[PDB]
């Protein structure tokens, strides 16, 4: 579980819609 | 590793000047667990609690073991010994040790670390990047390569917004330095008093005389001289290390290391728009500066919009390859080849590579640059602009300006539209949609389409409230005046006298209410269209004969409730789009014009169709689409021209058998009717097909399976 | 790992000797540590404090403990042994550790050690570049001419990066100086103080109270050992001490902060590489020291003309000669073009290929043309569009002698090229580009007077007025077109001069009037008005006095109608006036039967009038968008029409006889209102289904034996 945690959670901190969603909130 | 970069020249000497004091340390330990000891040797003669220091000379005969001496040496080592010659190599140890955790915290310190690794690691991949070096020489760039610098400008940016909130790597580098400079300080306070009770000689009064015999002892200590040395280069070591410090204390505090100017870089380059960073980034940057200001000067390049402006630009020349866009192209009505870029950040140059494409259409193209590439697209004749603030480069321009030829502009502001194509010169349709009317810019923006000469169309979409008088000096040459105000009235004022070149006037959902006289004037139009106009009334078309060259009268969409009958001196009418008005019966007058070929009156109140529709000889397409029409008299079948008889929605209770007699009828709708049964001789006509004989299923069950084996073998056949 | 680069043999010899010394340091420190000590003796009999040297022997009885003789043993070594006999080792370990700091010190230093790794990043990455073994040579890949250029662009960014300041050579200078004078005072201290290290000491401590005796006799067991780790530490201090002699000296024979490529650039061809300076010579030299190699094959990435050479050569990679026949086209004239466009250079393959007629240079900066142009055997045709053009003077002369036709594309002075005028023996020659400047008012175009044999001449030039120069200039010419695309041309009379001119074409000059000089030329053949908005035309009354004017172009224009004099202009055949206004053309107007081209399309015609059948030596009519309804016996008149342009038209019907015009190329249909095509028009073989623009519906009305031969006919 730390493993998928960590894997799920830094391809996330790469992804581009993850900005794109943080512009659309502000 | 890789963290050097974050270490300045006071960083790399702290770390040396601890090393070789924990060198030192460990020195010091090994000897003191080795070969610390005190020999001591009882004064024979004491007075008052101290040795009295009162024919060969003879030794002094002491009577003691060598056990006793060693318990003696013990004795004495423990209680008379000072707790500096003792415990010097330790606390040293102790001091390095604390000083290498303040020197390495903030590496340790996940808040602080997490920052640092983002840093370096973006920072580095920055630095050995190519299209850095690209942008700072200021072509092709390869696919892997242009992902990596999109992907490395959106992370500097998303570390930029990450970094700049908060200053807690400068806080923990401050407070490391406060820590090991007040700890310099106390260890050289405390080390410089006390180094001087490490002696040689040591006098011992021990109180061990009910087990050796002897109370005052005089001790040697052998490792004193050597530790007094080793201390006084510790010593000199702290003072140095402090002396770092108070360096590193006084850089920290001169200036402002939370804010950063990228003045050097952003004048030294092009790009003025490099923003001055500010907080925990500047002060890592001000580090990198301390190490190296070209990490720096390369890393800057990624902190403006207009290096990833131009890199964006590039990157779409790259992706929009030129094989997706030979399958993008499609053709328009026109019959010309055709593109439609819609939402792209710029226009690929792939695209401008083209040869055979005709009309490109460039919609929601948000400040892009025209290259003049645009020579290779040599079929180019129709720029579609949609929402595009286009600028310009000069051959291009010139390139426009001889053989560009149809422009539609689009625009929300009234700066949205491009001030170059007044410079057009082979221009000559136009297609201003969106609202020139403004305040102090009401057909002002417009007056240089005087310098437009071969104008001909000019289609405005713009809710003007008046005609402009621009276009009345202009409509000497102007051919076609499609004026759409989607609800506001013109008062034409007859100015339109001026206008005499005009073919074509399309006046579109302009409210009118009455049909103005400066069309009456005109004399070189053929063809009318007033649609949406509200006309409740058209009894002026009697002076319409004075336009002896009109052929398509389109009132359509209009409140007309009757025709008068003076349309029946409009001889010349080829075409009359009546449809969607309020027309509830044709006056046999309007059947007398022998020259009509499209009579739609689809959408409308008639309820009977005369039998004079039979005179009407010409005509080709009857639609009399959704009507109050119950039976076609059989004299509609006596115009034998009929092509597409549009029958639909009506109230037909049931089709004659004359259609049989009809030969041009190629599409027959029939769906949506009263009819009873599709009779036979429907199937005699050659050229109807099924996608013509549009029907209710069951309807076409009707007629024969050999009739409707011929119909469907003409939609196979 | 990759510093040994920067380690010349001193700094080599110097970092052994630092090893050498560092391990008879620690040698000398265990042995100190661990078995250094003094066996002391009392001497039995003295004599003011000094020991006086004065049946089987017996051994001196002493009485004196074995802790006595450990106390004596450590106040004698401590009181009484030298210093340096007791921290030689130690002192022989700091120095050792001086002199590795002050070595290395230069690769620790951040602010140096950055320039360091930088310089050795480029120096291997220029190492190990293909391209510089073809620029020792004197093909490569699009990936080794992409890096090829990234590390040019690299090596120039660091050479301005480096240059400018000198911070390697003075920490270098530095520490050469900082390590002599160590060795001067180690050698000057430890020379006087390795006297010392004596086996025998004579102890005198005052510890009779404790002992009983005063002076002692000592034997310091090492004593003899460190003296052989002295003496020989002496000597490598002497080796450490000349070698870094000898790298001071080299740091001041000669000024190292001034590298000189004499040797390179003499030797190689590349004679513009700089004397490069500062740290960067400081580093070239220290390579130079290591391997000359690596210098002279970084000393090529310094010089612009091996950029340029680079430059060629991954364009002449990229236009390799099939893509330059992939690339080859036709133009309007059916001469083979090459449409360039957009290179950063131009290459030297599309120079080989001897096929190439028209050289095309569209847009193409920095262009200096070699004499591989003299390679071109059909070059008549140079079309440079915003094209600076350099050519050498064997090149030059090449082309003054198969140059003929040379088309310009210019915005004003700044793509006017300049050697044009030497060219003598040209034929053809266009302009375009805005001539009509402030203070400079045609003053561009006054050096094409050594021009003779030039016979054509066309300008599109946007001219307000007529120019002076052009008028001087236009003596030798035959052809001369006007484009003033929307602007007024002033000939006021002044082409009376211009006597020589056989076609004059006015495209656009918006006149309104037609000039009284044109009346006065006996050459012009062709007249071209086209798009100067003429609507009444009552000039042509002055054209009778020419009897040369074969063709009359008013066509574009708004002329309402067509006066009767026109018709007396028997020399004309050809009538080029399609998209005007004319409501009825006249009968009169067809006397003249001589009129084998015609262009009347978009027009206001109703009907075709009675002087077609007139009409005899024709061969087209172009009647297309107006209100004409039949193919009267006026057109049926005529038997030597071939292409009937007549689409979208109101055209009732085709009667009968049109179906004897078996010599018919084309008709045009795009839109008329024909019944159906008669069954005459099968009287003819020779239309073919491709031959004829016929609309589908219409087409399949003829009989299926008609159809059949039409598709045969198109097949055969
Ligand atoms: C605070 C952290 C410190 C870390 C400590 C590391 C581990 C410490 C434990 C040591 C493990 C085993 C070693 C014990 C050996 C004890 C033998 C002993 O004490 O015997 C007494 C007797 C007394 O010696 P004297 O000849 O009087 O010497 C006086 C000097 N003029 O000693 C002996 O007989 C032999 C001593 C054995 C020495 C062992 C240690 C030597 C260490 C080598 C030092 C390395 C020097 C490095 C460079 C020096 C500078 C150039
Ligand atoms: C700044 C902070 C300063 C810290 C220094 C504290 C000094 C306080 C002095 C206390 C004092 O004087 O009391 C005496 C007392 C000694 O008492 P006696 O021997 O009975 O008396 C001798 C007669 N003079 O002194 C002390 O306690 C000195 C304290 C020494 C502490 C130094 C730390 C030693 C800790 C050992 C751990 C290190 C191990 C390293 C691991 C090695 C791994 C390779
Ligand atoms: C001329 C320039 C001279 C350069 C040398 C500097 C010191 C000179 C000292 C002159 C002097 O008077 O010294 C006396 C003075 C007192 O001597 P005693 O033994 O009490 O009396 C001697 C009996 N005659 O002697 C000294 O202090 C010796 C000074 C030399 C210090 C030795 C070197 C210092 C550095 C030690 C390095 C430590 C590293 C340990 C790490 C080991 C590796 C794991």
């Amino acid at each position: 579980k730390i493993e998928h945690f960590i894997s799920i959670l830094g391809k996330c901190f790469d992804s581009p819609w993850t900005t794109r969603a943080l512009s659309e909130v502000s | 590793p890789a963290y050097r970069i974050l270490k300045p020249w006071w960083d790399v000497f702290t770390d040396y000047i601890s090393i070789v004091m924990l060198m030192i340390a460990v020195f010091g330990g090994t000897l003191q667990v080795t070969q610390d000891k005190m020999i001591c040797l009882p004064c024979k003669w004491v007075t008052k609690d101290s040795c009295n220091d009162s024919t060969g000379p003879t030794g002094i005969k002491y009577d003691l073991d060598r056990h006793q001496y060693n318990y003696v040496d013990a004795v004495c080592y423990e209680n008379r010994l000072h707790w500096f010659a003792k415990y010097f190599p330790y606390l040293v140890l102790l001091h390095t040790l604390i000083f290498l955790a303040c020197s390495n915290f903030w590496f340790k310190f996940p808040r602080t670390s997490s920052k640092l690794e983002h840093f370096v690691s973006i920072l580095l991949k920055c630095f050995d990047s190519p299209w850095t070096t690209r942008a700072l020489s200021e072509g092709v760039l390869d696919k892997k390569e242009g992902e990596q610098a999109k992907a490395l400008f959106e992370k500097v940016k998303k570390f930029r917004t990450h970094v700049e909130e908060g200053d807690i790597v400068y806080r923990l580098y401050m407070r490391q330095t406060i820590i090991k400079v007040i700890k310099f300080a106390l260890i050289i306070c405390y080390t410089v008093y006390y180094v001087h009770n490490i002696k040689f000689d040591v006098d011992c009064t021990v109180d061990i005389e009910s087990l050796t015999g002897y109370r005052t002892y005089r001790c040697a200590h052998p490792l004193a001289t050597l530790f007094k040395i080793l201390a006084s280069f510790y010593i000199s070591l702290v003072i140095f290390y402090g002396l770092i410090c108070m360096y590193t204390l006084w850089w920290m505090l001169r200036r402002s290391l939370k804010k950063y100017s990228f003045e050097s870089i952003r004048e030294e380059s092009s790009y003025s728009d490099i923003p001055d960073v500010k907080n925990d980034f500047a002060f890592m940057l001000h580090l990198i500066d301390q190490y190296d200001p070209l990490y720096s000067k390369r890393f800057a390049v990624f902190l403006s919009e207009v290096s990833e402006n131009k890199l964006r630009q590039l990157n779409l020349n790259n992706e929009w390859t030129l094989d997706k866009l030979r399958q993008r192209l499609t053709k328009n009505a026109q019959d010309k080849l055709e593109l439609h870029l819609f939402m792209l950040s710029g226009i690929p140059d792939t695209v401008f590579d083209l040869v055979e494409l005709e009309v490109l259409k460039l919609e929601l193209i948000p400040d892009v640059t025209i290259p003049p590439s645009i020579a290779q697209l040599t079929g180019l004749k129709e720029l579609w602009l949609y929402h595009t603030a286009a600028k310009i480069e000069a051959p291009a321009l010139a390139f426009l300006r001889e053989n560009l030829r149809a422009l539609h502009i689009k625009f929300t502001d009234i700066k949205e539209i491009p001030l170059w194509i007044y410079s057009l010169k082979t221009l000559e349709e136009l297609h201003l949609t969106g609202n020139l009317s403004a305040e102090n810019n009401r057909y002002i923006v417009i007056d240089g389409l005087r310098e437009l000469k071969r104008l001909k169309v000019l289609r405005l979409k713009s809710n003007l409230s008046k005609l402009p008088q621009v276009v009345t000096d202009v409509g000497v040459h102007l051919q076609k005046l499609s004026i759409n105000n989607e609800g506001t009235k013109l008062i034409v004022l007859n100015s339109l006298k001026k206008m005499v070149n005009l073919t074509e006037l399309e006046l579109i959902r302009c409210d009118l209410e009455r049909i103005p006289h400066s069309i009456f004037s005109l004399h070189n139009l053929q063809e009318i269209d007033l649609k949406d106009n509200n006309l409740k009334t058209i009894e002026e078309i009697i002076s319409f004969q004075h336009l002896h060259r009109l052929t398509c009268l389109k009132l359509w969409y209009n409140h007309i409730a009757y025709i008068p009958i003076q349309i029946g001196n409009l001889t010349n009418l080829e075409r009359l789009y009546l449809n969607r008005n309020k027309i509830e019966k044709i006056p046999t007058q309007l059947f007398y014009c022998r020259k009509l070929r499209y009579l739609d009156l689809s959408h409308n109140n008639l309820t009977f169709l005369p039998a004079d529709i039979g005179l009407l000889q010409n005509l080709q397409n009857l639609a009399v689409t959704a009507n109050r029409i119950e039976a076609l008299p059989p004299e509609l079948f006596q115009c034998r021209k009929l092509r597409a008889l549009h029958l639909g929605n009506n109230v037909l209770q049931s089709l004659p058998s004359r259609v049989g007699e009809l030969t041009n009828l190629t599409q027959i709708e029939l769906r949506g009717n009263r009819l009873e049964c599709l009779p036979v001789e429907l199937g005699e006509c050659p050229l109807l097909k099924r996608s013509g004989l549009v029907v209710e299923e069951d309807l076409f069950s009707t007629l024969p399976p050999e009739v409707k084996e011929r119909l469907w073998r003409a939609d196979k056949e």
